[PDB]
DNA sequence: ATCAATATCCACCTGCAGATACTACCAAAAGTGTATTTGGAAACTGCTCCATCAAAAGGCATGTTCAGCTGATTCAGCTGAACATGCCTTTTGATGGAGCAGTTTCCAAATACACTTTTGGTAGTATCTGCAGGTGGATATTGAT
């Protein structure tokens, strides 16, 4: 019987993903998402395939750059678990808020 | 001879608009009722400031709009804020805003 | 000696139509038009880069109306649509 | 087994975005805040794009009208075209 | 410490998705030549306003005192990481059709252009007015007790 401590397998995650490139949202579901809130600007459309991937390399882009404040955020207050509070902080800053 | 205003119906100045959109280099034609539409969106967007602004003046007991009367009026203003989010009104200042937990007792 | 020109008369016309007994310091006046050149210039721009993008030479009032959508938030942008719309529609019916 | 769509933004999935950033330890509560920042993020750019869209008359969303959107939010993409 | 589970590293293999080389072509730049337009440097000089300085008006520097905030310590309890798999959603690929895009068309609206009227800016001289900064004097707010 054999257990990787809370953590261990985090790291080597953050590892793993820092090497690599690819999207990390599966394809569909974030198809009929953006389909979704499309819908409400105007209806009966159609997206270019490409339109959809330049969508999610731009928003996962965004949210990776995203969590990196938010981890910065968490940090400065002497935890290393983020919490909204920190994802609220850092939009704030970026004057998103 | 009607200015192309009064055929609009605007203060704004439809001819001189016109003319700023020819030298500012925006494209090789200018259609007609381009400066007449822009003139209309500059004196809404003006007549929605100096309402507000207005009321910040009479709201200070003052008959004169100054500086800090508009930033109050855009600053108070949820969509005047995120146009001029980007933008600094000289002699301004800033909203009184005190955040909680800095107040005294409990 | 040169003459510099500005959006104060009409700023000031303005100003009376919503406030009649209200004046305007002549700070607050450069800074309204500082704000008149400024939203023009952003406008101005979208359409140009929205004209380009679709292979057109011309700025219409079309392209100024994709500009204002794009460029204002939510509530100014349905208000200056339609007096931009108004204004045409008044002005195409005038000559 | 119906589902809403931004749901279909998994906890993995999540987990995997907030790794690449560098995030080792990650609150329950998490979860749902990410989906609001890529609800409003993804509402700010399709607006833009569509907007693009209805402007040259199509009815179909093209890269083009997608890294025109992102270009005017201040966030600009390679790749894809312009 | 030893020890065993399991992750990670590397050398080598290979089919194919994606890169590349090559030919014939054509519309469309890109370039060459000649006739024509004008933008802007230069040269001169009116005249705004910048650097400079002397007196007057008020904020800054400094040291002492201690209130209360920060950061360290400890601790218990809550909350998120790790875990294993068949369900079920996503991915892959095969196939009709929507609509984007290429092409020709023709006129409403664009530019150009020349006298003709209007008006927004300024500039010189005049009178007006909102409110800043001074006053005294009634109403809080704060902190010792």
């Amino acid at each position: 019987p054999h257990r990787y401590r809370p953590g261990t397998v985090a790291l080597r995650e953050i590892r793993r993903y820092q090497k690599s490139t690819e999207l990390l949202i599966r394809k569909l579901p974030f198809q009929r998402l953006v389909r979704e809130i499309a819908q409400d600007f105007k209806t009966d459309l159609r997206f270019q395939s490409s339109a959809v991937m330049a969508l999610q390399e731009a928003s996962e882009a965004y949210l990776v750059a995203l969590f990196e404040d938010t981890n910065l955020c968490a940090i400065h207050a002497k935890r290393v678990t983020i919490m909204p509070k920190d994802i609220q902080l850092a939009r704030r800053i970026r004057g998103e808020r | 001879a009607k200015t192309r205003s009064s055929r609009a119906g605007l203060q704004f100045p439809v001819g001189r608009v016109h003319r700023l959109l020819r030298k500012g280099n925006y494209a090789e034609r200018v259609g007609a009722g381009a400066p007449v539409y822009l003139a209309a969106v500059l004196e809404y967007l003006t007549a929605e400031i100096l309402e507000l602004a207005g009321n910040a003046a009479r709201d200070n007991k003052k008959t004169r709009i100054i500086p800090r009367h508009l930033q109050l009026a855009v600053r108070n203003d949820e969509e005047l804020n995120k146009l001029l989010g980007r933008v600094t009104i000289a002699q301004g200042g800033v909203l009184p805003n005190i955040q909680s937990v800095l107040l005294p007792k409990k | 000696k040169t003459r510099k020109e500005s959006y104060a008369i009409y700023v000031y016309k303005v100003l009376k139509q919503v406030h009649p007994d209200t004046g305007i310091s002549s700070k607050a006046m450069s800074i309204m038009n500082s704000f008149v050149n400024d939203v023009f210039e952003r406008i101005a721009g979208e359409a140009s880069r929205l004209a380009h993008y679709n292979k057109r030479s011309t700025i219409t009032s079309r392209e100024i109306q994709t500009a204002v959508r794009l460029l204002l938030p939510g509530e100014l942008a349905k208000h200056a649509v339609s007096e931009g719309t108004k204004a045409v529609t008044k002005y195409t019916s005038a000559k | 087994v119906l589902r809403d769509n931004i749901q279909g933004i998994t906890k993995p999935a999540i987990r995997r975005l907030a790794r690449r950033g560098g995030v080792k330890r990650i609150s329950g509560l998490i979860y749902e805040e990410t989906r609001g920042v890529l609800k409003v993020f993804l509402e700010n750019v399709i607006r833009d794009a569509v907007t693009y869209t209805e402007h040259a008359k199509r009815k179909t969303v093209t890269a083009m009208d997608v890294v025109y959107a992102l270009k005017r939010q201040g966030r600009t993409l390679y790749g894809f075209g312009g």
